[PDB]
């Protein structure tokens, strides 16, 4: 019944204004695969932060996935070597101590002749600190406000003659230049453009530069392999079956349980006060402190909970028909927020915190902003329930996964769903979308794990390792594709997104004894037994304690949190 | 210098398998590479707390009879 | 890929009673040669040959500090740094270069070393409180004495610095290579018959720790002085020529030094 599909494609095509050649050419962009974007997480070299400039987001001014290939203001590209050579009190000190000021000086005498008020901000940023070691110089450069201020000054007309002149060594002339190299377009080649037409260095520079980029492109790696991850288990020890999901900030610090009692509990994961004095000290260590703190302000069971990447704010949605925001220094709610008929089911903020997406019993999700009260998109066009939600990480799409076995990604300002995902058998729990952006990773309440390519929309390979069972959390490698997923059968699985695709991702060039034999031995029988995948490579059981969340932190070191059950 | 006890005698018992691993690196303890686990910053009471409610419980008692 | 008259009151009362005490282990796999790929391998010896070439050795230094992937080479950097350190503990420019690894290693927030901390430590306590670095102080001359001792006193400054960047990198770790490392430089320092580098990595390395501890190294520093200077009933007059073990020049060194970290405890 799919070529009488086909068919009904073609008509449709045909009825709705496409011309021949067209839609032959609409088809055979809508069956190649999504190429490769070598800049996918935006490397910090060839990579830029998003803007700044107040708007919201628009996924228009933007060619197709189909196809082949793919200002820097000065105080944040100053901050970075201030922070840099502030890290280090190393052998490597006094020198960068020397080094930093007449770069801070010619940064500044380069952004008085372009923008006057960013640089009154960048000289009072950075005054105090070197004013007993350079004298009344920079009560001197107060003065200087405009292009025709410069000519007042004599040294600061001087420096444009007067090349500054350092002696430097070849360790330290070498440990800037591939510092400055590892990141160009935070700054690093702002500060080389500077350094190299306006300083003199003691030992051409062009072709140092050029030596510089030269060895270090010569040794890299191209083709990654993949790396079995270290998971610290987080186990909750009395919770009579009575805590649902949690979820652990960023850093660690904080881990935030919703109870089916009305609240959100709030531990302290380093044993800290997590009482926030702030050197206050007044009163009150008559009260009992267990470095834990509840936080009571829902009247439903809090079925879902969600952390700011800013990590100071708390996002808990309950079955009474609000989601309440809770200041994560003073412990007490700031903002109910009511727009929802129905239990609230997966809260979940913005990658860059700006608005939080909702998932709710009504069949639609919604789009919210944390400074007003009512939302500000509806998604609508499941067939049942949304369960899970989350965003693209640019903050630009959103994906929500339903009960009736499907998924869909929404454009975020317009509303209307860009993509319908169809293949699994089951409702949709969890739901993640790769750094890397063009490949989506689901989870069902079957046990199977898929992933699809968003250009193509269509099912490039799946995972057939868990049990059958809910999938109940998901997490992605941060530089590459290794999935951690976090289910319901106690286990903690490892998966490798890139064995069957295009790209085989640099398979080792040499056998073993346990492989192809656990799956083998088939004591249950072969029609009442799981067989993995090609891609299941390892799986770390908890013993008895099922895995609400896994969460990959930075440093290849995953973790799971769950309740112990019995 | 040999009169140091402990790391004279962790020069004499060790003598032989640094030998072995020295000669297998060119190609208890404390520098066997793979088998390591990391410690943690806080792990959390399991035991401690049952014995802290009990000899609790029995200072509920040692203050003569007060409920 | 894992490995693949009773004579038992000793295999159950001190080897896992002594062996449970320091963690727990299931044989994890270092070394079949067919757990890298060949691009990998080829990655591994490319860097580890190079350690107009200095820029080599830069762009190889910044390749460990920065890049990732490189999970599965971490536990053949520290068997190759080790061995270089142990079997090599002559040549101070190697053994600069390789302390410089452990740096740029050890700055590389994309891989996870906390397994590691505990054979990645005895090499920086190791370049710090050697009973010799150099060797070969090509002796017969004051100039040369002098000059050996400041090439030697330079890693001795620099493995202490990087000691201090350890100890803050892995601070969940504290209370396990706190006490540890403090305890390593009591237990080297408390004695006569050792040479005066040592003493100097183990006052340095006491000078990168922080707080009372070094109030805790208050009390048994003057019986310390009194044993390795020979103060025998001196009046503090002929202090210039009076002194046994050690020349003036590195005497004066460790009366610096040893109020070098003396400052941090009456600042506060």
């Amino acid at each position: 019944s799919a070529s009488d599909l086909n068919r009904i494609v073609l008509e449709y095509l045909n009825k709705k204004g496409y011309h021949r050649t067209e839609a032959m050419l609409r088809a055979e962009s809508g069956r190649t695969l999504t190429p490769q974007n070598k800049q996918s997480p935006a490397n910090t070299k060839t990579g830029k932060f998003p803007e700044q400039s107040s708007i919201p987001p628009n996924p228009g001014k933007t060619a197709k996935p189909i196809s082949n290939p793919t200002p820097e203001n000065y105080i944040r590209a100053y901050s970075m070597l201030k922070n840099w050579v502030d890290s280090s009190l190393e052998i490597y000190k006094p020198e960068l101590s020397y080094i930093m000021y007449p770069i801070f000086i010619y940064l500044f005498l380069n952004l008085v002749a372009k923008n006057p008020v960013y640089a009154r901000r960048f000289f009072d940023r950075f005054s105090p600190d070197f004013k007993d070691f350079h004298g009344s110089e920079i009560n001197r450069l107060f003065s200087v406000n405009s292009i025709d201020h410069i000519k007042e000054n004599e040294v600061a007309s001087a420096f444009q003659s007067h090349k500054y002149r350092i002696t430097m060594s070849k360790t330290t002339l070498n440990l800037l230049l591939y510092f400055l190299n590892e990141n160009e377009s935070i700054g690093g080649s702002l500060i080389i453009s500077v350094i190299n037409q306006h300083l003199d260095p003691n030992i051409d520079l062009k072709l140092e530069i050029q030596k510089v980029k030269e060895s270090r492109d010569a040794i890299k790696l191209d083709n990654l392999q993949l790396a079995l991850p270290s998971v610290c288990m987080y186990t909750f020890q009395n919770t009579n079956k009575d805590m649902s999901c949690l979820d652990f900030s960023d850093d660690c610090r904080i881990a935030a349980a919703g109870f089916q009692d009305s609240y959100i509990k709030i531990w302290s994961l380093d044993g800290s006060s997590l009482n926030n004095p702030n050197i206050a000290l007044n009163n009150n260590d008559k009260d009992e402190d267990p470095t834990c703190k509840t936080l009571v302000g829902h009247s439903g069971t809090v079925y879902s909970t969600s952390f700011s990447p800013d990590n100071k704010y708390l996002l808990s949605g309950s079955e009474d028909k609000t989601v309440r925001l809770w200041s994560m220094d003073t412990h007490t709610a700031l903002v109910s927020y009511k727009g929802h008929n129905h239990p609230v089911w997966d809260v979940s903020f913005s990658p860059l915190g700006h608005y939080f997406a909702t998932a709710s019993h009504d069949q639609t999700a919604r789009l919210w902003s944390c400074d007003h009260i009512y939302p500000l998109r509806i998604f609508a066009g499941h067939l049942n329930d949304v369960d899970c939600v989350s965003f693209h990480p640019n903050g630009c799409y959103v994906f929500t996964g339903s009960s009736d076995k499907t998924c869909r990604m929404w454009d975020v300002s317009t509303g209307d769903s860009v993509r319908l995902f169809l293949g699994h058998t089951a409702p949709v729990i969890s739901i993640a979308v790769c750094p890397d952006g063009r490949w989506l990773s689901t989870g069902s309440e079957d046990g199977i794990i898929n992933v699809w390519d968003i250009g193509t929309g269509k099912r490039l390979k799946q995972m057939r390792g868990h049990g059958k069972n809910a999938i109940y959390s998901l997490s992605y490698s941060k530089e590459g594709n290794v999935l951690i997923s976090g289910g319901a059968d106690h286990t903690v699985r490892v998966w490798d997104l890139k064995k069957a695709t295009t790209e085989p991702s640099a398979e080792p060039d040499e056998g073993d004894v346990t492989a192809s034999i656990n799956q083998d031995i088939k004591e249950y029988g072969r029609r009442r037994t799981v067989i993995p995948t090609s891609d299941l490579v390892a799986s770390f059981y908890t013993k008895k304690t099922p895995v609400f969340k896994v969460k990959f932190s930075r440093s290849n070191l995953a973790l799971a949190g769950g309740a112990f059950r019995p | 210098d040999r009169d140091d006890l402990e790391i004279s005698v962790w020069k004499t018992v060790t003598a032989k398998v640094r030998a072995e691993i020295c000669l297998k690196r060119t190609e208890l303890q404390e520098y066997d590479i793979s088998n390591a686990i990391p410690d943690i910053v806080y792990e959390g009471v399991n035991t401690k707390t049952l014995d802290k409610m009990e000899d609790a419980s029995v200072d509920r008692m040692l203050q003569n009879g007060i409920n | 890929l894992n490995d693949n008259s009773a004579s038992v009151t000793d295999t159950g009362a001190s080897q896992h009673l002594s062996n449970v005490k320091p963690g727990q282990n299931t044989e994890v796999k270092p070394l079949v040669k067919h757990v890298l790929s060949k691009e990998l391998q080829i990655y591994f010896n490319k860097v580890i040959s190079t350690l107009a070439a200095q820029h080599m050795k830069q762009a190889a230094l910044t390749s460990l500090r920065t890049d990732s992937g490189l999970h599965q080479l971490v536990p053949y950097f520290i068997q190759f740094i080790a061995e270089q350190i142990t079997q090599n503990l002559s040549d101070l420019q190697l053994l600069t270069t390789i302390l410089e690894m452990i740096y740029s290693l050890l700055s590389n927030t994309s891989i996870f070393l906390d397994p590691y901390i505990h054979s990645l430590m005895p090499s920086i306590l190791t370049l710090l409180l050697a009973k010799k670095l150099g060797g070969s102080p090509k002796d017969d001359s004051p100039q040369e004495i002098h000059e050996f001792l400041e090439r030697t006193n330079a890693l001795r400054d620099f493995a202490a610095s990087l000691l201090d960047y350890v100890l803050k990198k892995f601070p969940q770790a504290y209370k396990s290579l706190k006490p540890r490392v403090t305890r390593t430089l009591l237990k080297t320092f408390l004695d006569i018959n050792r040479v005066f580098g040592t003493y100097y990595g183990c006052l340095k390395g006491v000078s990168v720790l922080e707080g009372e501890s070094i109030r805790f190294f208050l009390g048994n520093l003057n019986n310390w002085a009194r044993l390795v200077f020979n103060e025998s009933g001196i009046t503090l007059d002929n202090i210039e020529e009076h002194l046994t073990k050690f020349t003036k020049e590195e005497t004066q060194i460790l009366v610096d030094t040893v109020i070098s970290a003396l400052l941090v405890l009456k600042k506060d």
